[PDB]
């Protein structure tokens, strides 16, 4: 609750800042390569279309101030207006869905999960050309076995618990 | 691959020579297997994605 | 003290499984001790630092170039075990090799 | 919002804590030997250059 413009002709200009946490769909399927496509929805709880409507002000959102994470980049973020009825009501209620389009930066997870990844199991097969007097290939092929198991309990604490993919 | 063609008299040592190169055989079967499996199910897995 | 000083003593002994004697039966111990607490002490760092493509650690890329040269070392080893227990009735010595190795290579390397 | 000391000659003078928690980017390259640049940007939300100006 920021104070409001008011202008002399009745126009009032609010920009109240905002912290938004909304749930999005991930899909993880060419993680860490993938490209999430996280939406917000925004339209007027109580009054219809027949009351308020809204104006997309812009497409695009404004991305001129935006803090550059280094770990994300929008590749596009759009508002679409849309209007659809309730079971709630009689009446059309508006909204606006920004649709966020960011893609992964996968430098930081090819390094520290791919890359550790593939050299364990290059490991794979150097079992079968031990020779069998040295004793040794069970403890080669049970430690990149553990190795690999580690590695796929590390990758489940990142991706999302879902199914579907 | 080609045993050397080397002839033994003790049969207790020379049988334990044929065990020998019975495993190094049988290694050698899946150590192509294993090959081909890992480039042909890499490939199969991660090319098409890429495209 | 947390961080450096063991990767330090762990990298200490990336090289010494190729003074290890193959009749040890225990190189693969030494190489696979090694690349496994070096792939833990990248993970370790991991949680640290922010995930960023922008920059990289340069202790992280010490430690995956080592690690890197630590899982060659392993193929060397594995292989280098794998000539170690051939005999006549297994394998038969080049002359190629016989010559190579016997003669010059071991010399230019006193 | 604690309180304000106020002078006869109008001045007034405001001394809030506050908790802040800023965004900065962090470079780790030279970690654990690096050097941070963490900045706290602070201005007027409403009130332009031409109602408010900051010394
Ligand atoms: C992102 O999601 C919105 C709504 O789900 C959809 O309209 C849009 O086409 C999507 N874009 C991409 C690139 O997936
Ligand atoms: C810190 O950052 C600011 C702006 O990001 C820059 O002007 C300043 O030179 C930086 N400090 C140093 C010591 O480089
Ligand atoms: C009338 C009223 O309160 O409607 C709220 C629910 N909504 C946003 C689906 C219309
Ligand atoms: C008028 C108004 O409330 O502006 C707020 C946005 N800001 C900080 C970029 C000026
Ligand atoms: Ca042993």
């Amino acid at each position: 609750l920021t104070k409001a413009h008011l202008f002399h002709d009745g126009r009032v200009q609010w920009t109240p800042p905002a912290i938004y946490k909304s749930s999005c769909s991930i899909d993880v399927t060419f993680f860490p390569f993938d490209q999430q496509n996280c939406t917000m929805k925004f339209g007027s709880w109580t009054y219809d279309k027949a009351k308020i409507d809204l104006v997309n002000m812009h497409s695009r959102v404004d991305q001129l101030d935006f803090w550059e994470s280094g770990e994300w980049v929008i590749v596009d973020a759009v508002g679409t207006y849309n209007t659809r009825k309730y079971e709630c009501c009689a009446e059309i209620y508006p909204d606006i869905t920004y649709a966020f389009v960011i893609r992964r930066l996968p430098l930081f997870y090819t390094i520290n999960l791919i890359i550790p990844c593939l050299l364990i199991s290059c490991l794979t097969v150097l079992v079968f050309y031990l020779p069998s007097e040295c004793g040794e290939k069970i403890t080669l092929c049970i430690s990149v076995l553990l190795s690999l198991t580690v590695f796929l309990l590390l990758i489940t604490e990142i991706i999302p618990s879902t199914s579907l993919v | 691959m080609k045993r050397p063609s080397v002839v033994d008299t003790d049969f207790e040592r020379s049988v334990k020579e044929d065990w020998k190169y019975v495993a190094m055989v049988i290694d050698r079967i899946f150590l192509w297997m294993f090959i081909i499996v890992c480039l042909l199910g890499t490939v199969g897995l991660f090319l098409p994605p890429w495209l | 003290i947390n961080l450096i000083i063991p990767c330090l003593l762990i990298s200490c002994l990336t090289v010494l499984v190729f003074y290890l004697p193959s009749e040890c039966g225990e190189k693969i111990t030494l190489c696979i001790s090694v690349l496994l607490s070096l792939t833990v002490f990248l993970l370790l760092i991991t949680e640290i630092i922010p995930s960023t493509s922008l920059v990289i650690p340069l202790i992280g890329e010490y430690l995956l170039f080592t690690m890197i040269f630590v899982t060659l070392s392993i193929v060397i080893t594995v292989f280098v075990l794998n000539v170690h227990h051939r005999s006549p009735r297994t394998h038969t010595m080049p002359t190629w090799v016989r010559r190579v190795f016997l003669d010059i290579v071991p010399r230019l390397l006193l």
